[PDB]
């Protein structure tokens, strides 16, 4: 095969040609050298004047061939910088592509698919301009099958990735009514046991649920979150992490909301989230953890009752900072909604050591949120008459001497927390 | 994971 390693002024040659075989061998040798790993003349093909022969090619049915290379051709345009994207939909491609889906030829099709895909990946407005040619109807029929076992491997990988960049970008979101329509495969593909689909419909869905209430309302309605949740069970790390990405926006909404994650027995797998070796995911759990910490008493509770404070004393203790950041935070949640019991039993699972320890952090805002914290449990400590045992403890760990430093730190509300805290409680 | 280039 001597379509290899052609020179641009050659493929251009071909492609003028009046051949349309000359031009089917030229667009092959233009896909071979897009296909090339170490930098793809992309650029010269643009400013060779390509694009648009590409496009127009796309649309000749008689000669599937060309279809296909070119379409390949211009699928690895797309995939480049914003600039050559925007250079792909200028020449027209996307009725063009949409127009493929329903192409009687698999590989072509998904050719389509996979262009779309990155078109739409651009961002928020491409995405909404594929969505405005009508490329939700065609994708959603390919998936239009009794059994999705039936497709194709790749074929199925990417169409939901596709689905998944449909979903993507968030300034605006996608269009509610398009996100009404792609739900209900989503949710069929979320059930589909191959660890790559499982892995783009689980950030399909996280992306859906990073917004306002109603958007995750959209997805918590259609009983989602007992399949995410044992998802986030999973033994893919690929599979883990946009599961649990999930699972943290829907805990940012409405207590009702959050509860369902609750009862979806979410909590059972935070003992090992919280532990996880992969740092992001540990970052990402206890930043949920403080999401939950900052609902009501019952849900307080059940995070009690899951011995989900040790873990939260454990990541508090040594984690990478950027976990031990959202510690604090889930701490300070917890002492503000929290009964004085369940503030109480924070204490004796060795709070105030390792939330001490972290006073001499140089960043300023742990402190003020720590420090919140230490306020909020002399405040239950009060309620009980225990202000002084308390004090007592923060001395013999050298927390006082860490707080008591504390009013010569430059910030404002810093200083005078400390201050107050120093007077209030220490003489 | 935006975008994905072929072979």
């Amino acid at each position: 095969q001597g379509t290899v390693n052609w020179s641009v002024e050659d493929i251009v040659k071909g492609i003028n040609s009046n051949n349309l075989e000359s031009q089917l061998q030229a667009t092959q040798a233009a896909r071979k050298l897009l296909s090339r790993e170490k930098q793809p003349p992309i650029d010269n093909i643009i400013r060779a004047g390509l694009i648009p022969k590409f496009v127009s090619f796309l649309g000749k049915t008689d000669c599937s061939p060309i279809q296909f290379e070119s379409a390949w051709a211009l699928t690895n345009i797309a995939s480049g910088t914003s600039e050559q994207t925007k250079a792909v939909v200028d020449g027209g491609a996307i009725p063009a592509f949409i127009s493929l889906l329903a192409s009687p030829h698999a590989h072509i099709s998904e050719q389509a698919v996979w262009a779309l895909g990155n078109i739409a990946g651009d961002g928020s407005a491409f995405r909404d301009l594929v969505i405005k040619h009508g490329a939700i109807d065609p994708l959603l029929a390919l998936l239009a099958v009794p059994d999705l076992s039936t497709l194709a491997c790749g074929y199925l990988r990417n169409l939901t990735w596709t689905l998944s960049n449909l979903c993507r970008n968030k300034n605006p979101a996608p269009p509610l009514d398009a996100v009404e329509q792609i739900l209900p495969t989503l949710v069929r593909l979320l059930h589909h046991n191959d660890p790559e689909v499982l892995a783009d419909s689980c950030w399909a869905i996280s992306y859906l649920t990073d917004g306002p209430n109603e958007r995750i309302e959209m997805v918590v309605k259609k009983g989602v979150v007992p399949q995410l949740v044992k998802l986030l069970g999973a033994t893919e790390l690929p599979i883990v992490t946009p599961a649990l990405r999930a699972i943290g926006n829907i805990v940012t909404g409405t207590d009702e909301q959050t509860q369902k994650v609750i009862d979806a027995g979410a909590l059972a797998v935070f003992p090992s989230l919280l532990t996880n070796p992969k740092t992001n995911i540990q970052k990402e759990a206890t930043w949920t953890m403080s999401n939950i910490t900052a609902g009501r008493q019952d849900q307080i509770q059940q995070v009690v009752n899951h011995g989900l404070v040790p873990f939260l004393v454990g990541v508090l203790s040594k984690a990478d900072f950027k976990t031990q950041k959202e510690a604090a935070w889930a701490i300070t949640n917890y002492t503000s909604g929290g009964t004085v019991e369940q503030i109480v039993y924070l204490v004796h699972c060795g709070i105030i050591e390792p939330l001490m320890n972290l006073l001499s952090a140089k960043d300023t805002k742990i402190i003020q949120v720590i420090l919140d914290a230490i306020s909020n449990i002399f405040q239950a400590a009060e309620k009980l008459g225990e202000t002084e045992k308390l004090s007592i403890m923060i001395e013999e760990c050298g927390g006082l001497d860490k707080i008591e430093a504390l009013q010569r730190h430059e910030n404002e509300s810093v200083y005078k927390a400390s201050l107050n805290l120093i007077e209030k409680y220490f003489s | 994971y935006r975008r994905r280039r072929r072979y």
